[PDB]
RNA sequence: CUUCCUAUCAUUGUGAAGCAGAAUUCACCAAGCGUUGGAUUGUUCACCCACUAAUAGGGAACGUGAGCUGGGUUUAGACC
RNA sequence: CGAUGCCGACGCUCAUCAGACCCCAGAAAAGGUGUUGGUUGAUAUAGACAGCAGGACGGUGGCCAUGGAAGUCGGAAUCC
């Protein structure tokens, strides 16, 4: 037969190897694209994650009902101590892929 | 405001044209076969109806 | 079926030449150059006389639908003669009812805005083709005129401000506004 | 503008919340929450000042045994504002109201929930303390 | 065409020449259907007027056979659409009285235009209506002298220029016509004895 | 004249039906008149045989409504046991009102319409814009048609 | 609890009206996405109260009992 | 997959659902100025079909129906 009453379906299929990572830590699996006019400059950074706290900030919304007015934001605290670059590393475009 | 001219030039756009009456197509006002091969070009047409 | 030779010729003004590789004419006036590609078409170009006077198409061994070609050809390059000797003028009328159409050419040729039509608040922006110049009719109170010299760029980039003002969910016979071509001339005529 | 965000639902079809207001009535029987789609084998459920329909079913005898449209002034459930304070009042509260938004009777007891007041004005000119 | 109404067509225009005394070569170029039933209106008082589609090409079939002699001085002399009137009147009459009416019949949408009308700043006959029709292209006119006054004086009517469907109906209220020809005659039969107007 | 008596050259006609009678217009004189500040009064004062519809030709000079019957012969052939609904009388007549002279008069005043060679002409125009009985009795104009030369210079 | 179909209830793009606007009806490409909470009955089905953009129809051994429930058929006890 | 790796013969067909072999697992009434043949009647040098050159003409909303009908439910009628 066909299903009685309707309903929408459980989890996503897009996510589905779930299992453990190989890796430990993030893997970037496609970098922004560079628009070669603007300056040299770096794109991601690499920290380590502490706790988490509460702020409270303004708000200029136009039209929210919450404008100009407190409110209170539970955030992070990612401890970013600076790296050390130690290497390059140069990629060529091969019709199989990034060599 | 709209003028003489004007309506009668705005007319011979979207109300002077010719439907299918087995695929509710938009032909050009002198066809006597559809365009649409879904509908198998069929010659049953009539004009698209002027206003009140 | 199978018709042994069916031709055409296309007499050229004098002001003009036309030069053809095998199958790319290209003619040039008063105006410009014009460059057409008839690939994929299989019909031989000939041209004959003195100041290239006449072109002659020709089409061996065609039948019907591969026939049927050969004033095409011949009927694009009327349009590349005149279309460069005289120069297209594609006169087109604003219709409005509810309250004024507002077009503005915010550059040379293009970015032709359309406010407040049929009241709604958005600008209607729409790009020319390459070489059509859009200009608001000193002429008239609402015109405007596209200018080229190619029948192809210019109906067709027509056909867009035309289209991208369309009545949408109301009743079309009713809400008679927007932009519809009038005229369809050259720049100098008699 | 129009903002309501979201507080938590905590009266769900079959809450008897108690009347507030003098037309006479005490106790509201909601049937279903006015504005939820819901989803499969969910009851839908009732915020603070969401028009939710209701049955009297204990009161004036005009008023029972029909279907009254109703506002939830003051819920149970602690929900919080959008600055980090919850609160929560010390019973489930009503009040029958017409659809078109206007209050039925003329006097309510008690306070009323700050989100009431910004939502429906009508409420709001009666109430005795928006709290 | 037919075989009854080709026999027809031999039938009328051969006994209309026997009818009448002589016909006259009249210029019947182009012109309304009402516009022109004047024209057979205003010329028939004790004549007959008849336009020809195939009756007028017999005189190519009749001139090789000699009757009426010497049809071949005025057999190609017909292009464009001249015409015979059947009457009882004189060469000079004829050609004056249908110069008189000066038909300003109506016009065709999509023609050409090879000739011209002047466009003064006066009022030549605008009864009650609105300029609208003018202010479509352009032109605004004001009202004053009774009918409206198109106050532009340029040349807006040129040679060669594209009628469209609203364009001969301005011309028309106005009285006016890229196509001003009239009624012209230069070509006269007189019992084989052939002539021009006198 | 339409819509508040406009400054122009108004000497509007226009083709209006049912003389005497109403009829189901429902209006007999004016058709664009009472709009026109041109009263229609002077033109009730017209339309009070024939209790049947007309054709009528109204000209309204500036502020007169002079309502003219039109000199057409049909229009007046007919206005000259009750004619009651539902005929069907074959065709209009009694079969004794004098056709072949009711249309003298109008072969001698009808001079603005139908081509005329000789007054030969004008009858066949004249008994054909008749429809009262259909050219004197039924036979209707079936060969009549070349009388424009053998019987006008015969009608005088 | 999964998937699939389209002969489409709503959603995106559109065609037509006896289409002024609002609501609507006929149709096209179209299955991505949704199609509910309950009183009564074992119920599939049905009929109702309420909300909703709509509360469209179906198939997979009339899906699915080493998945459950056993309410009713359909053993043995009984009563009319 | 053994055999056309013949410089095989004449043709027909564009499919945004092509078609591809007895029993056989390839649906119809009905349509298509898609395309290629056939049959029949015409018209063209008393010259064609187009397009340019004029248009639904006027007495006339004929007379009537009155059901409102100047081309319209519908009328013996319905011509010049
Ligand atoms: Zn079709």
């Amino acid at each position: 037969s066909h299903r009685k009453f309707s309903a929408p379906r459980h989890g996503s299929l897009g996510f589905l190897p779930r299992k453990r990572s190989s890796r430990h830590r993030g893997k970037v699996k496609s970098f922004p694209k560079d628009d070669p006019s603007k300056p040299v400059h770096l794109t991601a950074f690499l920290g380590y994650k502490a706790g988490m706290t509460h702020i409270v900030r303004e708000v200029d919304r136009p039209g929210s009902k919450v404008n100009k007015k407190e409110v209170v934001e539970a955030v992070t605290i990612v401890e970013t101590p600076p790296m050390v670059v130690v290497g390059i590393v140069g990629y060529v475009e091969t019709p199989r892929g990034l060599r | 405001i709209i003028e003489p001219s004007l309506r009668q030039l705005a007319q011979k756009y979207n109300c002077d044209k010719m439907i299918c009456r087995k695929c509710y197509a938009r032909l050009h006002p002198r066809a006597v076969n559809c365009r649409k091969k879904k509908c198998g070009h069929t010659n049953n047409l009539r004009p698209k109806k002027k206003v009140k | 079926m199978k018709t042994i030779l069916s031709n055409q010729t296309v007499d050229i003004p004098e002001n003009v030449d036309i030069s053809l590789k095998g199958r790319t004419v290209i003619v040039k006036g008063p105006r410009g150059t014009l460059r057409r590609d008839f690939n994929h078409i299989n019909v031989e170009l000939s041209l004959l006389g003195k100041k290239k006077k006449r072109l002659r198409v020709d089409k061996w061994w065609g039948n019907r639908k591969e026939l049927a070609t050969v004033r095409t050809i011949c009927s694009h390059v009327q349009n590349m003669i005149k279309g460069v000797t005289l120069g297209f003028r594609y006169k087109m009328r604003s219709v409005y009812a509810h309250f004024p159409i507002n077009v503005v050419i915010q550059e040379n040729g293009s970015l032709v805005e359309i406010r407040n039509f049929l009241g709604e608040k958005y600008i209607r922006r729409v790009r020319m083709r390459p070489g059509v110049a859009c200009s608001v009719s000193q002429a008239q109170k609402d015109e405007l005129v596209l200018e080229g010299n190619d029948i192809e760029l210019v109906s067709n980039s027509a056909a867009l401000i035309q289209q991208a003002t369309t009545v949408k969910n109301k009743d079309i016979r009713k809400f008679l506004d927007g932009i519809y071509v009038s005229e369809k001339g050259t720049v100098q005529q008699a | 503008s129009g903002a309501k965000f979201r507080i938590s639902l905590g009266l769900p079809v079959g809450a008897v919340i108690n009347c507030a207001d003098n037309t006479g009535a005490k106790n509201l029987y909601i049937i279903s929450v006015k504005g939820i789609k819901g989803r499969l084998n969910r009851l839908p459920a009732a915020g603070v000042g969401d028009m939710v329909m209701a049955t009297v079913k204990k009161g004036k005898p005009e008023l029972r045994k029909k279907v009254h449209p109703a506002v939830v002034i003051r819920q149970r459930k602690s929900y919080r504002r959008k600055d980090g304070v919850f609160l929560y009042f010390e019973d489930n509260a009503g009040v029958i109201v017409n659809n078109k938004g206007e209050m039925k009777g003329s006097a309510i007891t008690g306070p009323v929930a700050k989100e009431c007041a910004d939502l429906w004005p009508r409420i709001a000119s009666n109430a005795g303390s928006i709290a | 065409d037919r075989a009854t109404w080709k026999s027809n067509y031999f039938l009328k225009i051969i006994q209309l020449l026997d009818d009448y005394p002589k016909c006259f070569i009249v210029g019947a170029d182009n012109v309304g259907s009402k516009q022109m039933q004047q024209i057979r209106m205003s010329l028939r008082g004790k004549a007959v007027v008849l336009m020809g589609k195939n009756t007028m090409m017999r005189k190519a079939i009749r001139g090789h056979l000699e009757n009426n002699p010497a049809l071949e001085k005025l057999l190609p002399h017909i292009r464009g659409n001249v015409g015979f009137v059947f009457t009882k009147e004189d060469l000079t009459e004829i050609r004056d009285m249908l110069l008189a009416n000066k038909v300003p019949a109506a016009a065709r949408a999509g023609a050409i235009a090879p000739c011209e009308v002047t466009v003064p700043a006066q009022n030549t006959g605008l009864g009650p209506e609105k300029t609208s029709f003018f202010q479509a292209l352009g032109i605004t006119t004001k009202i004053s002298r009774g009918t409206i006054e198109i106050l532009s004086d340029v040349q807006l009517i040129k040679t060669g220029d594209k009628v469209g469907a609203s364009e001969a109906t301005l011309l028309n209220m106005l009285n006016i016509s890229p196509f001003s020809f009239g009624l012209i005659i230069q070509q006269v039969f007189d019992n084989g004895s052939i002539y021009n107007p006198e | 004249m339409p819509p508040k008596f406009d400054p122009n050259e108004i000497k509007v006609v226009y083709l209006r039906c049912t003389g005497g009678e109403v009829g189901a217009t429902s209006a007999l004189a004016p058709k664009i008149g009472p709009l026109g500040l041109s009263p229609k009064k002077v033109g009730d004062d017209i339309a009070k045989k024939g209790l049947r519809i007309t054709v009528k030709l109204t000209i309204q000079n500036r502020q007169a409504q002079i309502e003219v019957v039109p000199s057409a012969s049909a229009l007046i052939i007919k206005a000259l046991p009750p004619r009651d609904r539902k005929k069907q009388k074959n065709i209009k007549h009694s079969g004794n009102i004098t056709f072949d002279e009711i249309v003298n008069i109008a072969r001698q005043m009808r001079h603005r319409s139908l081509a005329r060679e000789l007054s030969g002409t004008i009858k066949e125009i004249l008994g054909t814009a008749q429809s009262v009985g259909c050219n004197v009795d039924g036979r209707h104009p079936h060969d009549i048609i070349d009388d424009i030369n053998s019987g006008a210079v015969e009608c005088p």
